[PDB]
């Protein structure tokens, strides 16, 4: 029982560390794909309205 | 061997060899079919959105720009509106310099595809992108991106788009 | 021909595994040709996904 | 061998009369009546298809020795998720698994089944291991 209860927290510990490096994973992995895109976009924008007012 | 099409107004026999012997094996042998054209179906690219809506299956982007230099992409997914990248890693660039080049994916990252609804564009890699189409299909531009370490597509960083097509393997 | 895939732990590290198997049924016994098997660092969902992938 | 095929000519009512009398002689009505654009079909047709069959089969092979090869590597790398999510599942989470490939010798297999069982009885068809099969008997 008790220590087999003690193995299956340390299973869940395991997965509750595993899933927060795979959340850390994603957030920086999303955080470098939308500063791609957005500052693609945004100097993209800007850029060609100052090339037609010159 | 020349492959079987349904027509082109951009590509001819030189450029319809040098491709067929490039596409993946998951459209070797099929015939191409054209899904959207700027001379056909009125040039804007909520129309090249709508035309690409019903497919499941790759396309080729054949573009021609003001000084009538041949380059697009083909690429793994059709072009849709996106909030994030998407596509596989067999999409490439291309290019007739007025040799035949293609730029592979370099393993560097997953950047493939996005569309806004207002824009088009291909690769990533800081503000980079090896290729970008405005709402119109009038201006766009290329840099060297290095999702596929590009040359620069056209002669120019920013061109004009004289016309385009979109073929789809079907 | 048949192959059989077989994966187990690495006793303390992988390459301890696969090389006191490797002796045992292809170094001494010479009952199989054996070779390692090339599987990447997949991304491992929640409990929950896996038991419905198998 | 048996028989001959012959014209007989008669007043357009009399068919009937005819191929029915006929039949009861034991005569046989060949039916047909000519069309010289039919004649000109079967002469078309069977050179046609002669002909297409071998404008197909080529680009036919090619098509399945590059979709069986697509199809093939597909196989392989679902037996690449098996084995990784049963190791995921019948071992300890952090992952720490070697997959290996053994490829039996002919009559030898008993032996072998024996010494992978020793070899990992204490971890505890079934096996106390992950394991899966690849043929390669594709033919049947």
């Amino acid at each position: 029982s008790d220590a087999d209860v003690q193995k299956q927290i340390k299973h869940m510990m395991a997965f509750i560390e595993q899933e927060a490096n795979e959340k850390a994973e994603e957030i920086d992995a999303k955080a470098e794909e939308e500063f791609n895109i957005e500052k693609g976009r945004l100097v993209q924008t800007q850029r060609l309205k100052i090339m037609e007012y010159y | 061997l020349p492959i079987l099409q349904s027509h082109s107004a951009l590509l001819e026999n030189m450029h319809i060899e040098q491709l067929a012997r490039r596409l993946p094996a998951r459209v070797q042998g099929y015939p191409w079919r054209l899904a959207y054209s700027t001379l056909e179906h009125g040039t804007s690219l909520k129309t090249l959105y709508r035309k690409s809506a019903s497919l499941d299956s790759p396309v080729l982007l054949v573009i021609k720009d003001m000084d009538n230099q041949i380059f697009g992409a083909y690429a793994t997914h059709p072009f849709r509106f996106s909030d994030h990248y998407y596509g596989t890693g067999e999409t490439f660039l291309y290019t007739f310099s007025p040799n035949f080049k293609v730029f592979k994916w370099s393993g560097e990252n997953s950047y493939f595809i996005n569309g806004d609804i207002s824009s088009l564009e291909l690769g990533g890699g800081g503000g980079r992108f090896g290729l970008w189409l405005d709402a119109d299909l009038y201006h766009g531009r290329s840099n060297s991106c290095s999702t596929f370490n590009n040359d620069i597509l056209s002669k120019k960083e920013d061109f004009i788009v004289q016309d385009l097509e979109v073929w789809t393997f079907e | 021909t048949e192959f059989w895939l077989i994966s187990a732990p690495g006793e303390k590290t992988c390459q301890q595994t696969w090389e006191k198997l490797h002796a045992a049924t292809t170094k001494n016994n010479n009952l199989a040709v054996s070779s390692k098997f090339n599987i990447p660092d997949l991304k491992v969902g929640t409990l929950d996904v896996l038991v419905g992938l198998s | 061998q048996d028989s001959y095929l012959c014209n007989v000519t008669l007043f357009k009512k009399a068919v009937d009369d005819f191929r029915h009398k006929a039949r009861e002689n034991k005569f046989i009505v060949r039916d047909f009546q000519y069309n010289e654009e039919e004649m000109r079909a079967d002469k078309e047709e069977m050179n046609r298809l002669s002909t297409d069959k071998k404008k197909q089969f080529g680009p036919l092979v090619r098509w399945l020795k590059v979709n069986f090869s697509e199809a093939f590597i597909a196989w392989i790398h679902i037996k690449a998720l098996r084995v990784f999510v049963e190791s995921v599942l019948r071992y300890g989470l952090p992952v720490n698994f070697q997959a290996m490939l053994l490829q039996p010798n002919k009559k030898s297999v008993k032996k072998l089944r024996e010494v992978l069982h020793e070899l990992y009885k204490h971890l505890d068809e079934y096996y106390p291991y992950v394991y899966y099969k690849i043929d390669c008997n594709l033919l049947e």
